[PDB]
RNA sequence: GAGUUUGGCGGCCAUAGCGGUAGGGCAACUCCUGUACCCAUCCCGAACACAGCAGAUAAGCCUGCCCGCGUUCCUUACUGUACUGAAGUGUGCGAGCCUUCGGGAACUCUGGAUCGCUGCCAAGCUCA
RNA sequence: CCUGGGGCGGGACGCCCUUGAAAAGAUAUCAAGGGCGCGCAAUGGUUGACUCAAGCGGGUCGGAAACUCGCUGAAGAGUGCAAGAGCAUAAGUCAGCCUGACGUUAUUCAGCAUAGCAGUGGAUGACGAGACGAAAGUCGGCUCUAGCGAACUUUUGAGCC
RNA sequence: GGGGUCCCUCGCUCGCUUGUCAAACUCCAAACCCCCCGUCAUCCUAGAAAGUCGGAGUCCGGACUGCUGGGGUA
């Protein structure tokens, strides 16, 4: 039977491209975010700590608070609001 | 087991042989026939299929045998070059009880070919064009698809 | 040798062997200015750096070429010159409005009584705040330049000129 | 596996790190004056006794290695959620 | 600044086992080298030697500077200044073999120890090859700056007088 | 007030890599020189560390060049092809496929470009 | 109990990974590939120093089988074990020092999308103690995802009612 | 490495040019689709989104058009 683990069916959700494999840009890991700012969840597979679910990969979260290094995001999953803790390595700002 | 069983293409490609078990290999022996060195054949024709069909390896071997024998008896042993382009990569599995645990065992391979995809390419001289064309006609009678011949090289050389 | 399209070239600083990015990620998590001390074979240089996504920016700096104007004549690439450069950097950064920062020796190896730790002791003695352990500090006679008697008698001008430069720079910035 | 007989860890009572001696916990004999023994004596009569006629169940493939970490300073031992192992020995 | 100067001298003793023999090997290597000598560990176990993984097999020493120059002069003396082109590497780093440590004067043969042959190799580089070894901004040396085999034999003839044929 | 060079820290992480040729250093950098000391070798002052007068731009480095390999981009053709969103009293014995409106490749090909761009600070010089 | 009727066979009866699955999420079958019910005081933590697999070249019966030197080498190795993902001045290897394989405690995830649901984990934190380190940091075991179990009962640990 | 002075036969192995593939392959890569922002549109104080409570039924479904859906000779 199939499993129910957190990494289930994440062969390409949590995979890095060939020319971004290895160390990531360190400037992405100290990008400070403001209160209420909209940020995109684009999970960095190399950074194995503070990662959200693969189910939130590609969702825009509204920053509502900080819990140390990571940020608190109000993410939408279908019809429910979720609080998704993610470090700045996995987040990316939305530009207008 | 007639070819009508494993003919229609309604299933995905079952070719990754490291995740299956014990495929009986194809009976197809060769894929190049005739002069495998003379690249200077002016008139070149190809047998193309005009449906989406799965050709069994036994069908491919029978077609190759009839076409090669006709070409050897028509244009001599070294007066032609005939190429079977497609390898049988798909593995054909039969549910050898009832429908419980229906994923069958591999009972042979086959080649999945698209419409207008060339099966046999034949290169011949000017005078041996008709014999090569007629042998390719006999080759497609052993295949499960409607087949039409198309001329690759020397369209002006014939008419 | 980028043999094909599946070749991952290192980053440009890593290709040039000039920056470690794992150490850079470790240091940038502090959210504090870095005391980027770099030593050259003929003199020493110290910077205060704060990163922004456009690139690093440097607030204050100080090299061994500035020690001439304060009355220094000896070698600019020894422990004494490193200490004087660190003290000048600390006083100048205090004057500009910076008093904190974590040490950053980068790719340079860590060993007690080096020129980098001499510059660190110079920065600490100027009032600039930087977390450090006194084990890696050099002895006071080494900062004075008490090596002189081994090889050369023309090195004997070092300690008096070091003390003179120290008092001059302290009067200059305070 | 192996765990040292003595190693320095955290004593939650003295609230400091100290050398602790590890001792295997001994499953004690069941007391005959507990409330369940009195209830079992009170439920014995003619016929089935319910939970006291049950034969106790089997065992897991590997039991946990039940260990106690007695502090060497204040002597107060504590015990923590222990690993599960087949063969256990003490390194000295 | 193109002279292929002697970067280092390498000496190795392929004992092939350990016990008393390897200790005697490292002791005599230290005696004839004038420098502390380290051993070597087998990478995998092979029943033909009957060796085991992570088991000491041989001993090696790295010689530099005037010690390297004097030891290489002694090795050239034992070889009688004779060497052929096949010894040289593709980049001029030579390596040859000797079969008797008693060829070295100053050391007395012992009946227990026997005769030992040690493989010596000296690497020849150019003044500026430190860039590929340092820790600050290490870069690869190009093809032009490297040392050719003919330049190596020319250097060995001019500095050591070893004719290579 | 501005510019060139040099150094440190970088951002984007190959348009930046791999490879080949031609030029330069006053200041700088490097190579390079020793081992009293600080520090160090699973041995070697090789690296690190320290103290540096020389000598050398031969390499690091900088400038220009070469389409050769890789990458990226445009370009003509393949081609509005493949594939596909919607609808269809359109069609095939069947596996299926067609028309309309709306999107739209990849490979290859033609002719070309790309042998990095840029941010901060400091040292110098040359400002009008 | 499931079950292309039931039975025989099997466990698709608990947990984990790839495809199926139609490029958000979800998605069944006795669907396909399978694995787990463990091992480890180091096969763990941290700092420093290095880089691996495999080729070509040189070295003496040390053979085309050992060990050693140079060159190519973004990984073709290793990381305990399924599968997938991660990693190169390293998440690998070696060595120094250590025991964070620490006591207590709060949230949100995901088992269980949407959308209730057990004991459990797994990511952020907090209080108190440390280890290594110049410091930044890292350490709540072994790179991430399996290795396990309610109520009742008994035993044990510290102090109390 | 295989065969009738290891004289020479010679299959694998490595490059240039061809011929085919993948559901557990990807240097590439759509159209749908999903999160967020702006705009228009529609709903909305005659009550948006949210919340609390009362009442259930329901967990035998089936079909048409697509996904070459999976399995199957069908
Ligand atoms: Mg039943
Ligand atoms: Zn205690």
């Amino acid at each position: 039977t199939n499993s129910h683990g957190e990494k289930r069916c994440t062969r390409y959700k949590l995979q890095k491209t060939v020319r971004e494999r290895g160390i990531s840009p360190v400037s992405r890991a100290i990008q400070e975010f403001e209160e209420g700012q909209m940020v995109h969840i684009d999970i960095d597979p190399s950074v194995q700590k503070g990662m959200p679910n693969p189910k939130f990969q590609g969702s825009t979260g509204k920053v509502i608070g900080q819990r140390g290094r990571s940020y608190v995001l109000e993410v939408r999953s279908g019809n429910a609001m979720k609080e998704v803790f993610s470090l700045p390595q996995h987040l990316k700002p939305q530009k207008y | 087991k007639p070819g009508s069983m494993y003919r229609n293409v309604r299933q995905r490609s079952f070719t990754r042989r490291k995740y299956m078990g014990g495929v009986p290999g194809s009976q197809v022996i060769h894929y190049d026939m005739g002069d495998k060195a003379n690249t200077s054949f002016p008139v070149k024709i190809s047998l193309i299929v005009e449906e989406k069909c799965q050709i069994r390896h036994t069908a491919l071997e029978a077609a190759r045998i009839t076409a090669n024998r006709h070409l050897v008896a028509d244009t001599g042993k070294m007066g032609f070059y005939m190429k079977l382009r497609v390898y049988p990569h798909e593995v054909i599995r039969e549910n050898k009880s009832g429908m419980r645990r229906a994923f069958g065992k591999n009972v042979g391979t086959a080649a999945r070919v698209k419409p207008m995809q060339k099966i046999f390419t034949v290169a011949v001289e000017k005078q041996n064009f008709k014999a090569a064309k007629e042998a390719l006609w006999h080759a497609g009678q052993k295949l499960p698809t409607p087949c039409r011949i198309v001329v690759d090289e020397g369209a002006e050389l014939v008419q | 040798m980028a043999t094909g399209p599946r070749y991952k070239v290192p980053f440009r600083r890593r290709r040039e062997g000039r920056t470690n990015y794992h150490l850079r990620l470790k240091l940038l998590l502090s959210r504090q200015d870095r005391v980027v001390v770099r030593k050259s074979s003929r003199n020493v240089q110290i910077q205060l750096i704060a990163p922004t996504p456009d690139g690093d920016i440097t607030y204050s700096s100080a090299v061994s070429n500035e020690l001439a104007k304060y009355g220094y004549t000896g070698a600019t690439g020894n422990t004494t010159a490193a200490y004087l450069t660190g003290l000048l950097f600390g006083l100048k950064s205090l004057q500009k409005g910076y008093e904190g920062g974590i040490l950053d020796i980068g790719l340079q190896a860590s060993s007690a009584g080096s020129r980098v730790y001499a510059a660190l002791k110079g920065v600490v003695d100027s009032g600039f705040e930087i977390p450090c352990s006194p084990e890696v500090f050099p002895p006071d006679e080494r900062i004075r330049g008490e090596h002189i008697a081994g090889y050369r008698e023309e090195s004997s001008d070092l300690p008096e000129q070091f003390e003179a430069t120290k008092e001059k720079i302290f009067a200059e910035f305070s | 596996m192996k765990i040292p007989k003595r190693f320095r860890t955290y004593c939650p009572f003295c609230k400091t790190h100290n050398e602790v001696v590890v001792e295997r916990v001994k499953k004690g004999q069941a007391s005959s004056m507990t409330h369940i023994a009195r209830q079992k004596k009170r439920q014995e009569g003619i016929g089935n006794s319910g939970k006291f006629s049950k034969v106790p169940g089997g065992d897991k493939p590997t039991k946990r290695i039940w260990l106690r970490y007695r502090c060497t300073v204040c002597k107060k031992a504590h015990q923590r959620p222990c690993f599960r192992a087949k063969k256990f020995e003490f390194k000295e | 600044m193109r002279t292929p100067i002697v970067e280092k001298v390498i000496v190795h003793m392929g004992v092939g086992e350990s016990g008393q023999h390897l200790v005697n090997a490292e002791d005599i290597l230290r005696n004839i080298t004038g420098q502390e000598v380290v051993r070597c560990f087998a990478k995998r176990t092979l029943p033909a030697f009957s060796i085991k993984k992570n088991e000491p097999i041989g001993c090696k020493v790295t010689l530099r500077g005037q010690k390297a120059q004097e030891f290489l002069e002694t090795a050239l003396g034992i070889v009688e200044k004779t060497l052929n082109r096949s010894q040289f590497d593709s980049f001029g780093n030579v390596s040859f073999g000797i079969e008797e440590h008693t060829d070295f004067p100053g050391m007395r043969y012992d009946p227990n120890i026997g005769v030992f042959g040690m493989d010596v190799t000296v690497v020849l580089k150019r003044p500026g090859e430190r860039i590929c070894k340092r820790r600050i901004a290490a870069r690869k040396i190009p093809a032009g700056h490297r040392v050719t085999v003919d330049d190596a034999i020319a250097f060995l003839n001019e500095s050591y007088g070893v004719e290579v044929m």
